[PDB]
């Protein structure tokens, strides 16, 4: 049996792989093969992850032919070091996580020869920026369902942790399949190596700004501004009056001046210092 | 076996409507493998438009079982 | 082979019919605003290969069930309506069939025969030919126009003018609407009313309840006819039993 | 509530039509005599 | 970790949005919409919405259908 | 004749990967692999790569070898299963370029034109952007060979995408230094970047080491940009450079002494905000 | 004779058949032995799809030939 | 059945123009490849046959694959104009073979050379040492005109098969235009 | 802040137009659409309806 504490580890490179072929052709439910290096009864590993080429419907996606699966494995253990297909994945556009009924088949395909077959959904597009719905799931038997009893012997408090969705629980879950708690492998090997090599720049400092447009710029905002705070010279005015709680409900067709007039401010300060810092450096450093 | 089957999803309810147009349009260009459907843009062959009494309509790529010549607008 | 028939039967029904959609406006090159004539309209995706750019307010959509995306993009409709009324006689009527109106024969050939060829001689001159004439009288008007017709073999329509209305709300307008959009489609283009009396009609103080969008479609067919379109190889052909009755303005 | 149209011979094959719904090619239930639901006539049909 | 929150909390803030026209408020952070369906329903608002920018042209939710 | 390159960080991760896959030879082996993308508008795309079997060894080093077969049926797969996807040249890990990378890329150069390389970094230590890209060039001329061709650097930058963005942030959840306002340009580019001039500083300084104990080739062509960089070293403090100074002092510090009086009415007209919510509650609430 | 088929995990298996066998008869074998029916079982020799009629002699597919099967895909 | 892969190392020097032997120099070593291409994939199907050269730029005419359409295309105006380089000869043999799908295969190379060659034969020994580390086996096949008696290469396979290797030999030309059908049936029949 | 994401997404309200209410504190109230009776709230005096 099973401990409900199976803690599935991916890696930090499969899963842009993931995305980057769920999102080019993500209104149609896109699939692929995962790749990976089995570990001990509790935990799984699953480190490497192609597709293939398919043939689709609205509600269903196929694949072709078979051929294609070999060859690529074989070309796979000559470059770098053999494997074995962890388990499989597919994409459901912007749906959520869940096992359709076309979904749950060729699962039931692949649970066969190994019994550890992981399912794996990513949304690319309920993920916008933090989380990234992905929720890998796994089989169990509708012959414990007729049972009516209750499987996978809770022997650990990781399990119950997180919650599912109610849209998920609308579908199959959980009367034929279950959800399992996920992390990712992190390291120096590949942490340091991302952080340290996207958001990186050169000159973008060094240099001025547009010199006769910045102190151009530095009334393009002024003038305005004064109007601004002739409405500030006007909303204060007509305070010790009907209730300021009165004074939000009432105030959403048009433009407060009190939270724009402390927005331009935060403008004028930092266009201003950077670029008065910036150029009383290049006076020291050069000659 | 796959008349059968045919007739088991060939249940009794059905979707009354009228033709609207037939639609004849080239496969797109160009269509690739990787993410391929056979469904989309692979023919010229046919497809066409019609409309429920509910005001509905949707597109048909494929024509089904039945064929069109027969039909008309 | 039969059972070919069967797997093609069988591969073939899996495919989802599609939500027909058109398209309002954008906001982004991703961001779009459209909407189905099933009623309301929802902010939609689209597919990163198919033309982001081929996509301007007034297209012809296609959307998925599913997730309510676009997936595919077609050209015009043609309202199979006005289709069927449009291509069904054949008739084999001649000139030679017909006599006793040459004079009328002349008349009718410049005003709907001359310039749909040859421009010049009216440049030359310097007038614009017109845009729609009628007959007016058993005498072998209808008959006529039957024959005439045989003449062009591209762009002959004919509408009963009766057929026209509708009982559900409005859509009786969009008929003739979508009826100057053919005709803008093939530039050279006949339309014709036969016995136009009836839905003419002429001015009212609301007596009837229909009469009202009746006047309704009147006044857009008036519009449609000659404002804010140039006539330009669109002639429009009509006929009566009695000229007398419609409005003094058509 | 339920409105026949026509129907055909050798086969249940009936038409409905029904208020605001659509028409849908139809059948009858066995539990009742198969014959007085012939054209022009007002029957009833379960929601479902 | 309030700005992370504030930038994750657009999760609502999908494509699949049904289309419509604000009408009238009640009460802060919550109010009234209309769309095509004609229907009016009574639902609530985000941050990340300008109460000052508000005939509203707007945005509902699919399922939910709430003002985005 | 290319504007400039674009590399997504995928393809920046889809070489550390193999080089993790590689690690286990221990002794000396370089990552080289085929660089797949799609070059549009005269900008150069970067989209997948993988990598080719490939060994090397020291004594007589011009011994390279290419299992095309590995690449011509991966990228037939690879246009396969993406027809967008196409050769856009090749990499190498690159971490000081190489002596077989003058004909690698005249040996694959039958696929793409412009067939760019681009070099990498495994163990990640600079101040700059640590990736790098040349182009092929040749020239029949100035003194060196008849024969002469010499890689050329086009700039490089790491682009971003709209699919890529949601991972990439996702993944970070690290140290970070977002809220730009008036401190961040104060540490990406005034803390740094001025230490970022120190190793141009001194990379030239390492040049320098052959006044009369390095290196044989002397100069030549090196010294025409050196003696342009004191030439075209700025002006000095004598001019109206000293009183134009003064001048716009005199202007962009004004519209800082408006704008730090204005913050100070503001939190005062807040002050009041809160002696309304003091002094009204304690006789109400208590 | 025996025969040999690989799946993409790297499992490896054997089946006693004799060249008279058609590659249906190893459908079955192996659907006893495997689970999967013969529904989904695209398998490769020679980088080459079988047909479940032709006799082995077909193939020339000697005694533990290195045969690879993946399955039949066909999800959505 | 045996696992090794046969790497065939053709020759396209400029001492290998003229018309000597009857159809062509070119040809007649052709099929003597086409020969032994079948000879190795019908004894083993395992076995993929391509070419490299030995000459001033070693290439890679053809990859190593099972097909010989690429051979077969790449061998009619293949241009054989060129100095030897045998020194290198050694290494882009030897990093081919490492570049295999197989290291479990036996590395089993031939060589033609039809070319006077201007080795060091303390070279060779230095390199003939170094396959003593790396256990290769190489049968060595005369072509064409050389030194006759193959200098420095009955020295380089006896520096080959030494130290229990006792298996290569050194199959040398006959300095006679005759028909090389009949000359390489050695090799085929036995090694 | 952190919540409303688990809370928006319930169904809003429904508005409604009461003629006239009755006993058991029961409303006939209207929606274009036809009219319902249900509770009231009780924190809603009917008086006050
Ligand atoms: N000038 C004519 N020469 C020969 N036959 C004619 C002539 N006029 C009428 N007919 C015959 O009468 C028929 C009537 O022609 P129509 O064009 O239908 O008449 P109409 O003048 O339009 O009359 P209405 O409007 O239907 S009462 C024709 O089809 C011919 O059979
Ligand atoms: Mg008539
Ligand atoms: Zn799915």
């Amino acid at each position: 049996a099973v401990d409900t504490a199976e803690q599935v580890y991916i890696s930090s490179l499969a899963l842009l792989k993931m995305l980057k072929h769920g999102r080019a052709g993500v209104p149609m439910e896109v699939m692929g093969l995962m790749l990976g290096e089995f570990v001990d009864d509790y935990t799984v590993r699953v480190i490497d992850v192609f597709a293939m080429p398919q043939s689709g419907t609205g509600v269903s996606v196929e694949a072709v032919d078979p051929v294609f699966q070999a060859k690529m494995l074989d070309m796979l253990k000559q470059t770098g070091r053999p494997e074995m297909v962890v388990g499989w994945y597919h994409s459901h556009p912007g749906f959520g996580c869940w096992l359709s009924g076309v979904d749950i088949n060729t699962q039931q395909s692949f649970e066969a020869l190994s019994e550890r077959a992981v399912a794996v959904v990513v949304d690319p597009i309920q993920s916008v920026k933090g989380k990234v719905v992905i929720d890998a799931f796994r089989l169990i038997n509708a012959n414990m369902m007729v049972l009516g009893h209750e499987p996978r012997q809770t022997t650990s408090n990781l399990g119950h942790l997180n919650k599912p969705s109610i849209q998920a629980l609308i579908h199959g879950l959980n009367r034929h399949y279950y959800s399992i708690t996920i992390n990712y492998r992190k390291n120096e090997l590949e942490q340091k190596m991302l952080l340290n090599l996207h958001k990186k720049s050169w000159m973008e400092g060094l240099t001025l700004q547009d010199y006769s447009e910045h102190c151009k710029h530095n009334e393009s905002v002024v003038k305005e501004m004064l109007e601004l705070a002739k409405n500030y010279n006007k909303a204060v005015e007509e305070e010790d009056k009907m209730t300021p709680e009165q004074l939000a409900i009432k105030n959403v067709g048009k433009q407060d001046p009190k939270r724009h007039l402390e927005e331009h401010v935060d403008v004028l300060m930092t266009s201003n210092i950077v670029q008065c810092l910036a150029a009383m450096l290049d006076t020291v450093v050069f000659k | 076996e796959n008349s059968e089957k045919i007739k088991v999803n060939k249940t009794l309810p059905y979707l009354v409507s009228n033709v609207i147009e037939l639609l004849d349009v080239d496969p797109n260009d160009q269509e690739e493998d990787g993410a391929n459907i056979d469904l989309d843009s692979q023919r010229k062959g046919k497809c066409a438009v019609i409309k429920t009494s509910t005001r509905q309509t949707y597109f048909l790529p494929v024509i089904g079982l039945v064929d069109a010549e027969k039909l008309k607008p | 082979k039969q059972y070919e028939k069967s797997e093609n039967d069988l591969k073939a029904l899996q495919s989802v019919g599609q939500i027909v959609g058109e398209v309002l406006k954008q906001l982004t090159e991703e961001k779009f605003i459209v909407k189905a004539t099933n009623g309301p309209r929802y902010v939609v995706g689209c597919r990163r290969q198919l033309d982001k750019s081929k996509l301007k307010p007034g297209t012809r959509v296609a959307l998925d069930m599913t997730t309510l995306t676009i997936m595919r993009y077609l050209p015009r409709e043609v309202d199979p309506l006005v289709y069927n009324m449009s291509h069904e006689d054949p008739g084999n009527v001649s000139y030679s069939e017909i006599g006793g109106l040459s004079e009328q024969i002349r008349e009718l050939r410049e005003v709907i025969e001359l310039p749909l060829t040859n421009p010049e001689l009216f440049q030359r001159v310097g007038i614009i030919p017109p845009k729609g004439c009628l007959l007016y009288g058993g005498t072998g008007k209808t008959l006529l126009a039957r024959a005439v017709a045989s003449q062009l073999d591209c762009n002959f329509l004919k509408v009963v003018s009766s057929s026209i209305v509708d009982k559900y709300i409005g859509e009786s307008a969009r008929l003739i609407r979508e009826m100057f959009n053919y005709a803008r489609d093939h530039q050279p283009c006949i339309i014709f009313m036969d016995e136009i009396d009836a839905i003419g009609g002429r001015r009212f103080s609301e007596g009837t309840s229909a009469d009202r969008e009746i006047q309704r479609t009147l006044m857009e067919l008036l519009n449609q006819m000659d404002g804010f379109d140039t006539l330009h190889r669109v002639k429009m052909i009509m006929a009566t039993n009695r000229p007398d009755t419609l409005d003094p303005a058509l | 509530c339920t409105k026949i149209i026509n129907a055909d011979s050798e086969d249940p094959k009936y038409i409905i039509n029904v208020k605001q719904f659509a028409k849908f090619v139809v059948d009858l239930s066995d539990q009742v005599a198969p014959t007085d639901i012939e054209e022009g006539m007002r029957v009833g049909v379960d929601r479902n | 970790e309030f700005l992370h929150a504030q930038e994750e909390v657009k999760r609502i803030q999908s494509i699949p949005l049904v289309i419509g026209q604000f009408l009238e408020a009640v009460d802060q952070n919550t109010a009234i919409v209309g769309s095509t369906t004609g229907s009016n329903y009574y639902v609530r608002i985000l941050s990340t919405i300008d109460r000052e920018l508000l005939n509203a042209s707007v945005a509902l939710h699919k399922h939910s259908n709430a003002l985005v | 004749a290319v504007q400039k390159v674009v590399v997504h960080p995928l393809v920046l991760l889809s070489v550390v990967d193999h080089f993790n896959r590689i690690g286990k030879v221990g002794n000396q082996k370089r990552v080289v692999g085929v660089l797949l993308g799609s070059w549009q508008k005269k900008v150069l795309d970067v989209s997948n790569s993988f990598a080719v079997p490939f060994d090397e060894d020291d004594k007589d080093d011009s011994v390279w070898f290419l299992d095309h077969d590995y690449l011509e049926n991966m990228y037939g797969m690879f246009k396969k299963v993406n027809a967008r996807e196409r050769i856009v040249g090749w990499y190498h890990t690159g971490p000081k370029l190489h002596k077989n990378d003058i004909a690698i890329n005249e040996l694959m150069k039958r696929y793409c034109p412009n067939s760019v390389l681009v070099i990498i970094d495994v163990k990640p230590k600079d101040l700059g952007l640590p990736t790098e890209a040349y182009i092929s060039v040749e020239e029949v001329h100035d003194d060196g060979t008849p024969t002469s061709k010499t890689f050329e650097h086009v700039t490089s930058e790491i682009g971003a995408e709209e699919a890529e963005e949601v991972g990439v942030e996702h993944l970070l959840r690290d140290i970070k230094d977002t809220t730009v306002g008036t401190l961040s340009q104060r540490i990406t580019n005034q803390v740094h970047g001025l230490k970022g001039l120190n190793s141009k500083l001194l990379d030239i300084r390492s040049y320098l080491e052959k006044v009369a104990t390095g290196k044989l080739p002397i100069n030549h062509q090196i010294i025409y940009q050196l003696q342009d960089v004191f030439n075209l070293l700025p002006d000095v403090s004598l001019q109206e450079f000293v009183k134009a100074f003064y001048l716009k002092t005199n202007d962009q510090m004004v519209v800082v002494y408006l704008a730090s009086l204005i913050r100070s009415v503001v939190a005062l007209h807040n002050l009041i905000n809160n002696k309304i919510a003091n002094r009204d509650a304690e006789k109400k609430e208590g | 004779m025996q025969i040999f088929v690989k799946t993409l995990t790297g499992k490896t298996i054997t089946l006693e058949v004799e060249p008279s066998d058609t590659i249906e008869n190893v459908k079955a074998k192996i659907q006893d032995k495997e689970g999967i029916p013969p529904d989904q079982q695209r398998l490769i020799f020679a980088g080459k799809q079988l047909e479940d009629g032709r006799t082995l002699s077909d193939y020339n597919i000697q005694k533990e030939s290195t045969l690879h099967l993946v399955l039949r895909l066909r999800g959505g | 059945m045996v696992l090794e892969s046969t790497m065939v190392c053709v020759d396209n020097s400029e001492y290998m123009r003229n018309g000597d032997f009857l159809p062509t120099r070119l040809q007649a070593q052709q099929d003597a490849v086409n020969i032994v291409c079948h000879s190795k994939t019908r004894s083993n199907p395992e076995n993929n046959v391509g070419l490299i050269t030995l000459a001033n730029d070693c290439e890679v005419l053809t990859t190593l694959t099972p097909d010989t359409g690429r051979i077969l295309s790449k061998l009619h105006t293949v241009q054989p104009k060129g100095k030897i380089t045998f020194c290198t000869g050694i290494r882009v043999a030897h990093l081919a073979l490492k570049h295999r799908q197989g290291k479990n295969h036996k590395m089993r190379i031939i060589a033609f050379v039809g070319s006077p060659v201007e080795d060091n034969e303390k070279d060779l020994v230095k390199l003939a040492k170094r396959l003593k580390k790396e256990k290769v086996n190489v049968d060595i096949i005369n072509f064409g005109e050389e030194e006759v008696n193959t200098e420095k290469l009955t020295a380089f396979v006896n520096t080959l098969n030494g130290k229990d290797g006792t298996g290569s030999h050194l199959v040398t030309v006959p300095p006679g235009p005759s028909l090389a059908d009949a000359l390489i049936s050695s090799p085929i029949l036995a090694g | 802040l952190r919540e409303e994401l688990q809370l928006l997404q319930e169904q809003g309200s429904y508005v409604g137009e009461v003629v006239r209410a009755m006993d058991k504190k029961k409303v006939l109230v209207k929606v274009p659409e036809g009219k319902f009776v249900v509770d009231v709230d009780k924190n809603i005096d009917i008086n006050d309806v």
